[PDB]
């Protein structure tokens, strides 16, 4: 099972064994595995560590990408660090510090309404750090971000699809190839610029994610948007925000969007409150969502706007 | 033209093809489902190629000969910069 598992990886990469006792599996996606693994720092404690063994088909490139993006951005504001890597041919192992974390499904209706805003202020820090560095994280959602409810700390992980602004500071991005000039993420998540295939894609599509995050937190659903292609979920973020507004929206980034059934835009208060401190939301968590769930790119909240909203005052 | 309902994109400089959507119905917000349910409830990059099996494509000669190759260095120059900070046995 596991244990086969924990033992190919061993063999797969030798180093690990002088390092690593490899105590269990974490993690499995498409394009990696994760394990739990405890080490000795030569420091003097023991450390809990996350050990992600990526799939020996990626590009190197890829690879590479990440660990730098990792390397570069990560280890402060709620952004994850690297402590080592490891590699043998074309397997490779990132080695970070392990975060113990809940499940967002777990905890959703059993938060606090202040531990929403901290939540939300500490994904603001995380994606305001990476948007500096030119980062286009591309995966925003809850697995990807990480919560300790109990330490109240969050670490944002999985630069695997990340690509970079036109100027990003961190070099090997340019190398990642555009989705939209010719590895796709999750169609819920993915803001509407994303979904229609638009050749320019900013670090605006990030705070869509978090706006999708936002969502789920204030109506109490998760997964909000259920779909498994992405013009379904346009399909449904059309119900949210209302098709003329989309139709409109996708105009000004050089889409043409037709609906045969015109459907209305929904009060964001109403639709959280029906779906759903809880007693008194204010208005600025309504009127933050709407910045974040803007259908225009363009004008949508950028993450060090995010955090001056009055939302977080006084934080 | 279209059978209802369908969602049509396309790029308003032809530099991509249409692509459609055409549902039975379209979405519609339930609100009486549950909390916490919806409302609306390989190939190697290294090989540049499609396989059927994993474990034997990692074993195919085009795939060992790339897993040896110099084509990691730009991994290694990363690795190079951190600090190992472990313990490590013999
Ligand atoms: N540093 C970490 N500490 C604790 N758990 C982690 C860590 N990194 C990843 N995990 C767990 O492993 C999962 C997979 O890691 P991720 O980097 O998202 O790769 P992928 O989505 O490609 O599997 C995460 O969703 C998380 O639950
Ligand atoms: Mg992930
Ligand atoms: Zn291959």
């Amino acid at each position: 099972g596991v244990k086969k598992d924990i033992e190919k990886l061993y063999e797969a990469v030798p180093q690990l064994s002088n390092v690593f006792k490899i105590e269990d599996k974490i993690g499995e996606g498409t394009f990696s595995s994760v394990y739990l693994a405890t080490a000795q720092l030569q420091v003097g404690p023991e450390e809990k560590i996350a050990l992600k063994h990526l799939i020996p088909t990626s590009h190197p490139i890829r690879i590479a990408a990440e660990l730098q993006c990792l390397t570069v951005a990560g280890g402060q504001d709620n952004v994850m660090g690297v402590k080592y890597c490891f590699r043998k041919n074309d397997h490779v192992v990132i080695a970070m510090p392990y975060l113990e974390h809940e499940s967002f499904l777990d905890i959703l209706n059993s938060l606090s309404f202040q531990e929403v805003r901290e939540y939300m202020l500490n994904l603001f820090k995380a994606l305001k750090r990476i948007h500096q560095f030119g980062i286009v994280h591309r995966d925003v959602k809850p697995s990807n971000f990480l919560y300790n409810r109990r330490l109240k700390k969050y670490a944002l992980v999985d630069f695997g699809l990340a690509q970079g602004t036109h100027d990003t500071k961190i070099e090997l991005l340019k190398f990642v190839q555009s989705e939209a000039q010719q590895r796709a993420g999750t169609p819920g998540f993915r803001a509407p610029e994303v979904l229609t295939k638009c050749p320019n894609q900013t670090t605006a599509i990030d705070m869509w994610s978090a706006g999708v995050i936002f969502l789920s937190l204030l109506s109490g659903r998760y997964p909000f948007y259920k779909a498994s292609d992405d013009l379904t979920a346009l399909a449904q973020i059309m119900t949210i925000r209302g098709s003329r507004e989309t139709i409109q929206a996708a105009k000004t980034f050089g889409k043409s969007i037709l609906c045969s059934k015109e459907v209305p835009a929904q009060d964001l208060r109403k639709l959280c409150e029906r779906l759903r401190g809880w007693n008194e939301v204010p208005d600025e968590a309504y009127d933050l969502l709407d910045k974040l769930l803007d259908l225009n790119p363009a004008s949508r909240i950028t993450a060090e706007e995010a955090l001056l909203h009055p939302f977080f005052k006084d934080m | 033209r279209l059978k209802k309902p369908f969602v049509k994109v396309e790029d308003m400089s032809q530099l991509y093809r249409p692509f459609y959507l055409q549902l039975t119905n379209m979405p519609f917000i339930n609100y009486s489902i549950q909390k916490p349910c919806s409302p609306f409830d390989g190939y190697c990059e290294c090989c540049l190629q499609k396989y059927e099996d994993l474990e034997t494509h990692l074993l195919s000669e085009q795939h060992r000969n790339f897993a040896q190759s110099n084509q990691y260095q730009v991994v290694d120059d990363i690795v190079s910069k951190l600090v190992f900070d472990f313990v490590e046995y013999e």
